[PDB]
């Protein structure tokens, strides 16, 4: 039985929300009926199986080079992605940006400065994600930051996970190239599974999902609710996410 | 049907069978033989086989049973002995 | 060419598993290789010397119940039906 | 006050041996996640601490597994207490003035020291060509081998200098000589000699 | 075949048992003695079967 | 084995080797064990009631109770062989359990043999934390298997929605057969989604059994050829 | 924290021990978000977090498999009594009568650990190791694992007698007073054997019968009731009931000992 | 009570079967359920059963006949294929109604194998999936037939068999070919025909 987890300052939260991104109503929608739905879900998808007894993150990690239960995996990418999501947006468990992580980030977006960063990641989320997705900032194995964006329930440990490309529409001539290297990537392996090793983790997790922001923000302009996101973060949670 | 043997002093091949495994050498040997019967000897048809023992025997000319252990180890479990 | 007992043949519409095509399948098969069993009466089978003549040797030797796998009352009908049809003329 | 055994083994067959082992499993167990990557005690030694008449070879490699993985863990990840734990357990030729390498070899009752220098596969046996005191073809190619090995024959003057024993017991102890000097000129050469067979003596010997 | 046709009909162990005359009881007794025998091995046979699956399944 | 008495009775040695001398300091298990006092008494005790059926052991019914004929249309007039012969042996045999389920279940795996190959987990994670209302099949820390078909069917009895055993099953059976294909369709369309965004799978199970067959057809291959050749000598 | 690590340049990439310590930061940390999992039974826990005996019901006894006995055929009819019925061809355990003998079972041990008598757990069977050696290091008792050497107890002197002995206070506190030869050599008995498989252990039970020692154990269907003082009527052959079991008299046996350090220290 | 839980204890669950676990008659579904055992639990030999299965079987998957048995074993086969094939089936993607509305025990249409619906089609990225192509092993050298994905069905040829099969004779099934799964249908004893074509 997966069970939702318990948040900090859970009565203020219904009270009020978390402040400056959303509402009383929207949080309950994000948090607390969409976590709900979806742990319920998995728990239905799963029980009975021995992947009741981990955690979604080792579930997705375990589940993420099999066809058929994708399903599976999607809910428990959403059941890891949203809580990281609701954790750089509590209120507190003013909290200021390290000087590792601007020096990360620095340094890895060729010199420049985190708030045209930010800029440039509600612009990656206005153009790439269409409809329901979610928004990264990941660091790779050589102390690299960079911006990704998954579609749907995708997850950034896992590379041929990312979904990162959408095939419905077109998709440019380095996109296929870089899915073919990825695929090359993949069948180099001599693990039976398939599996490969990523190291990336998410230092930040933003929810672009219309559970986040449709009740508050409407259809359009949600770039505005990923700016109201970016800058009132949590930024104790992000700063210990990076290690040193 | 099923038939229970009694309680036995022990559980114990007298002769246990091992599949040892013809050398190679020698069937190489054997077809070669055929080979010359048939064709003929130094018959151009099978000359080629000819190699193949020519190298197979180059270095060396030809190149186990635990039932009863199983058996006694395992007789005190399966022998269906009545309790005492 | 593969010489038929050498070769395992996965019969029409059955499930297999990556086993079946080894040497060990077929050795298994190897390892693990009618109207009296059917309740019928094998005195009644009396004046029928080739139902009778099924459950004998080549020499006319009444089979074995270890070999027939009849039970002792239908083996003892079928042996008393054999000799009745020896001495009646028939077989 | 209460007298109770030391050990809570005491009642197997071996209990000091059972305790270490179970101090040896809780380490390994409480590191497990840690990755991985000098001899130790000997039998009798670890009979002295352990069961002593009661220790048993199969206790001593179980002991030696164990211990062997411990150390295994990769060293930037280890800490005190294992280093702690396994404490207790723990029990270059150059040229001369002149450049020359200077080697000794023996085989039979021949002894033979070389001095091997830089130079365009001269060679000298006691002063004399090396055919005028070889005579035999053979000793002459087996004093090669170990240049020929090295594909370094016309690239070393050697001066050979033998005593004892006949022509082939000489010649072959030039020629160990000539590989254990030339292990010097090129250290990373040794294995290709070793694995010629000119860097072993040949101990064989007349017997009574 | 021929030789498996004469084992299989028991002619040669016959021909050796009428060679001779064998009183009754001797023959009962002997008959006895044989199908215990055979009995016997039977069971050690299915003993053995379970003793090698046993061993299979790391029993 | 005879009921053995040097067990239970150690501190009754104890005490007369305490008090004759013997033994002069009293173990640390004496007042222990004469606190709390083993049970010496190792009895056959008799049954007289089938828990898993409820059936009454240890019963005769008397002429008396049949004032009427029977199926045959006889009076029961004397007692039979039968009820004439002592069932004690049916007192102290433990009693078989009998349930309806086990009844269903075998028909659900022979109507649906398939069911059978998905795996089934027989670990009892905690039994009394259990809390199902049977309203509905499908239940939160429980998988949807046919064991939940009989559940449903016995919840449906005992609430008497349907009076039959055959009802009661065939409706849990739709609602099984909807859910399950809902659950398929559910595992289809993720599939389809992952690829329409661009995931990519190392392996599929076509693919894999692919392989373990070509691994044991390649061990085939040798042992036939080696076979081969030994055998036409 | 992690000594002799050397760290990398900011330059170059991370090393495999720098992805390791990340690995686990992010581990101890965000791997364990997004449910909690509840209703989920984990085996260790079953060793390092045994449930007291009054807090022990049918339904958790059940669980453990506690209930399931021996093969009819197998059956020991002196077992009897304990026997609820049979069920797929094997013998079902009366868990009622399981939870009395085994409340009767701790509260023998939690007297005899309360006492500062010897506790002996003996189990030799393949993987009872570590719920023996827990049961032992939290008892502040004693166990045998590998094999119980026949005169263990009957013949201690050449068996037991060459091990070292240790005088200690009433709070287990080492003293470190010399002991003197006699004393070394004198035999120390068990106040308190369990066995988690009898059937195999004859031996044992036979000595602590002679020897006068009271004994525990797990009496499955095919095993005899009157060989011991205290017996438990269960499954002898899971390990998953074995550990249930042996955890609960390990709890009882603590919760004697911490009663009786409490009161030293008072 | 005590037996009610046993009742609906999930040792109770499995249902009573007997069937050979050893069987090399035909094979055309599941004869024994398949018992699952999480990692934690194999690493102490707990798989839910009365006994503790021996520390040499690996696998997390087997099929059991008795709990025990007069030779103090557990009756078991370390095996858990059929579920692949199930699994193996659903990546095939060819559909197989008695799901839409005393006791009978005919296999009711797909005793559990499929239960998709016919009417529809797969999307990718290249377009729609018009026809499903799998890879499989043709057999013998004969309809003839093939392994495809842990079934053996019957190929629909096209004009002539390539000649590779007349080369290659009896060791045809070494190498790999693609097949497209032109039918699928269930026969009433449960066995399933399907048809594919060699491209
Ligand atoms: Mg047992």
């Amino acid at each position: 039985i997966h069970v939702v987890p318990k948040l900090p300052n859970s009565k203020a939260l219904l009270q009020n929300g978390v402040p400056n991104i959303l509402s009383s109503s929207g949080f309950k929608t994000v948090w607390f009926d969409y976590q709900r739905y979806l742990c319920d879900k998995l728990t239905l998808a799963t029980a009975g199986q021995s992947l009741e007894s981990y955690y979604p993150f080792h579930i997705l990690l375990k589940t993420a080079g099999n066809p058929l239960q994708s399903n599976i995996f999607n809910l428990a990418s959403s059941i890891h992605n949203n809580h990281l999501f609701v954790e750089n947006i509590l209120p507190s468990a003013k909290t200021e940006p390290s000087r590792l992580f601007l020096s990360k980030i620095k340094d890895s977006f060729n010199g420049s400065d985190w708030e045209v960063v930010k800029e440039e990641m509600i612009y990656r989320a206005e153009n790439e994600v269409l409809g329901q997705g979610w928004l990264f900032l990941v660091e790779n194995n050589e102390k690299k930051l960079f911006i990704l964006t998954s579609n749907n329930n995708g997850t950034p440990y896992y590379f041929p996970r990312n979904q990162s490309f959408d095939l419905n529409s077109a998709i440019s001539i380095d996109e296929f190239a870089t899915l073919k290297q990825m695929k090359e990537l993949i069948g180099k392996s001599t693990k039976l599974n398939g599996k490969v090793q990523d190291w990336t983790m998410p230092i930040i997790c933003v929810n672009l999902w219309d559970h986040a922001y449709l009740h508050d923000y409407g259809v359009g302009n949600r770039s505005k609710y990923v700016k109201n996101v970016l800058d009132n973060l949590n930024w104790s949670v992000v700063n210990n996410r990076i290690f040193s | 049907p099923v038939y229970r043997l009694p309680p036995l002093p022990r559980l114990k091949v007298k002769k246990p069978i091992i599949r040892q495994e013809a050398n190679k050498c020698l069937v190489l040997m054997s077809n070669l033989l055929q080979c010359w019967s048939s064709y003929g000897h130094m018959s151009p048809k099978c000359a080629g086989l000819v190699t193949e023992l020519k190298s197979c025997t180059s270095e060396s000319a030809l190149g186990k049973s635990n039932i009863n252990y199983h058996a006694a180890r395992l007789y005190d479990r399966i022998n269906g002995k009545p309790h005492d | 060419k593969i010489d038929q007992s050498l070769s395992k043949k996965l019969p029409k519409g059955t499930i297999y598993d990556p086993f079946d095509f080894s040497m060990g399948r077929i050795h298994l098969d190897r390892k693990y290789q009618d109207i009296m069993k059917s309740g019928a009466n094998p005195l009644e089978f009396y004046a029928r010397p080739r139902i009778l003549s099924r459950y004998v040797t080549s020499t006319g030797r009444i089979q074995h119940r270890d070999i027939t796998g009849l039970s002792a009352k239908n083996q003892r009908r079928l042996s008393k039906a054999i000799r009745r049809c020896q001495a009646i003329g028939l077989m | 006050r209460r007298i109770v055994p030391k050990l809570a083994t005491f009642y197997s067959a071996n209990p000091n041996h059972e305790d270490r082992i179970n101090r040896l499993e809780r380490l390994l167990r409480k590191y497990i996640k840690l990755p991985s990557q000098a001899p130790w005690i000997s039998f009798d030694e670890y009979a002295l601490i352990g069961g002593g008449t009661k220790l048993k070879p199969t206790q001593y490699t179980q002991l030696l597994y164990m211990l062997n993985k411990l150390h295994n863990i990769d060293p930037q990840l280890t800490n005190d207490e294992i280093t702690s734990e396994l404490s207790q357990y723990y029990k270059i030729k150059t040229l001369d003035e002149f450049g020359r390498s200077i080697a000794v070899g023996k085989r039979k009752s021949s002894t033979a020291k070389v001095f091997v220098v830089r130079g365009t596969g001269e060679i000298l046996v006691n002063g004399r060509q090396l055919n005028d005191y070889f005579l035999k073809m053979k000793d002459r190619e087996s004093i090669m081998y170990p240049l020929q090995v090295i594909e370094s024959v016309g690239k070393y003057n050697i001066f050979a200098t033998t005593s004892g024993g006949g022509p082939t017991g000489q010649a072959e102890s030039i020629m160990h000589a000539i590989a254990k000097a030339l292990v010097v000129f090129n250290p990373l050469l040794k294995s290709r000699l070793h694995k010629a067979g000119v860097l072993t003596r040949d101990y064989r010997h007349v017997e009574r | 075949r021929l030789n498996r046709i004469m084992f299989e009909n028991n002619i040669p162990g016959d021909k050796r048992s009428q060679r001779f005359y064998m009183k009754p009881g001797k023959v009962a007794e002997l008959k006895r003695s044989q199908r215990h025998r055979k009995e016997f091995m039977m069971g050690f046979k299915r003993l053995i079967e379970i003793v090698k699956d046993a061993k299979r399944k790391g029993y | 084995m005879k009921i053995q008495t040097n067990a239970v009775n150690v501190l009754q040695r104890t005490s007369a080797y305490l008090k004759s001398g013997l033994l002069k300091e009293t173990p640390a298990w004496y007042n222990v064990v004469a606190s709390i006092p083993p049970s010496t008494k190792f009895t056959r005790e008799p049954r007289f009631k089938n828990p898993s059926n409820g059936h009454i052991i240890g019963k005769l019914v008397d002429v008396t109770e049949q004032p009427h004929a029977n199926n045959k249309g006889l009076y029961k007039t004397r007692p039979n062989s039968s009820d004439k012969r002592v069932g004690v042996k049916r007192l102290y045999r433990p009693p078989k359990l009998t349930y309806v389920e086990d009844r269903l279940r075998s028909l659900f795996y022979k109507q649906h043999p398939w069911e059978l190959s998905r795996p089934k987990i027989l670990v009892e994670n905690e039994i009394g934390d259990e809390n199902y209302d049977w309203s509905h099949m499908l239940q939160i820390g429980r998988p949807l298997d046919g064991e939940s078909v009989i559940q449903r069917t016995m919840y449906l009895i005992k609430t008497k929605q349907y009076g039959d055993m055959v009802e009661a099953y065939d409706h849990a059976r739709y609602e099984f057969y909807a859910l399950r294909m809902q659950e398929e369709t559910e595992q289809q369309v993720a599939l389809e989604e992952a690829e329409m965004f661009g995931s990519l799978f190392g392996v599929s199970a076509i693919e894999h059994g692919i392989q373990k067959e070509q691994e044991v057809l390649d061990v085939w291959e040798k042992k036939v050829v080696e076979e081969t050749e030994l055998m036409a000598a | 924290p992690y000594p002799n690590l050397i760290p990398s340049a900011n330059d170059k990439p991370y090393s495999s021990q720098e992805l390791f310590l990340r690995q686990l930061n992010h581990s101890m940390r965000t791997a364990k978000l997004g449910a909690t999992i509840s209703k989920v039974y984990y085996p260790h826990k079953d060793i390092f977090y045994p449930p007291l005996p009054e807090n022990i019901t049918v339904e958790s006894l059940m669980s453990a498999g506690v209930h399931l006995g021996q093969s009819t055929s197998l059956w020991r009819s002196s077992t009897q009594s304990y026997i609820y019925g049979e069920y797929k061809g094997i013998h079902i355990i009366d868990l009622n009568q399981t939870l009395s003998y085994l409340k009767r079972a701790a509260k023998v041990v939690e007297g005899v650990s309360e006492s500062g008598g010897i506790i002996l757990f003996l189990g030799t069977r393949q993987g009872q190791k570590r719920g023996l050696e827990e049961a032992a290091k939290k008892t502040h008792g004693y166990y045998v694992s590998t094999r119980w050497i026949p005169g263990t107890l009957t013949n201690s002197t050449e068996i037991s007698g060459i091990w070292e002995k240790q005088e200690i206070d009433s709070n287990d506190n080492p003293t470190e007073r010399a002991l003197s030869p006699n004393e070394t050599s004198k035999q120390v008995k068990p106040d308190l054997l369990v066995v988690l498989n009898p059937t195999e252990n004859r031996n044992a039970l036979l000595e602590a019968i002679k020897s006068r020692v009271p004994t525990i154990a797990i009496i499955d269907t095919d095993s005899e009731p009157s060989l011991v003082t205290y017996p438990i009527p269960g499954n002898d052959d899971s390990l998953r009931s074995v550990n249930f079991l042996l955890g609960v008299l390990a709890r009882a046996g603590q919760r004697g000992l911490q009663n009786r350090l409490a009161r030293n220290n008072e | 009570t005590l037996a009610e839980l046993l009742g609906r204890s999930r040792i109770a669950q499995v249902a009573n079967n007997h069937k050979p676990l050893t069987y090399t008659g035909k094979k055309f579904h599941p004869t024994h359920q398949i018992i699952e055992t999480k990692p934690s639990t194999l690493y102490r030999q707990e798989w839910g059963l009365k006994s503790a299965i021996p520390s040499k079987i690996k696998s997390r998957y087997l099929v059991y006949n008795d709990l025990d048995t007069l030779e103090r074993i557990t009756t078991f086969e370390p095996r858990g294929g059929t579920q692949w094939n199930r699994l193996r089936f659903q990546e095939m993607g060819v559909p197989i109604n008695p799901f839409f509305k005393k006791f009978n025990t005919e296999i009711i249409g797909t005793g559990g194998l499929s239960y998709s619906l016919p009417g529809k089609l797969k999307n990718s990225p290249n377009g729609v999936i018009q026809r499903t192509v799998v890879p499989g092993r043709i057999l013998n050298v004969v309809k003839w037939l093939a392994a495809i994905g842990g079934f053996v069905a019957d190929v629909v040829f096209f004009q002539s068999p390539p000649s590779s099969f007349n080369s290659m004779g009896d060791f045809i099934r070494m190498k790999t070919f693609l097949f497209e799964i032109l039918e699928a249908s269930m026969e009433k004893n449960g066995s399933v025909s399907m048809h594919a074509r060699l491209l």
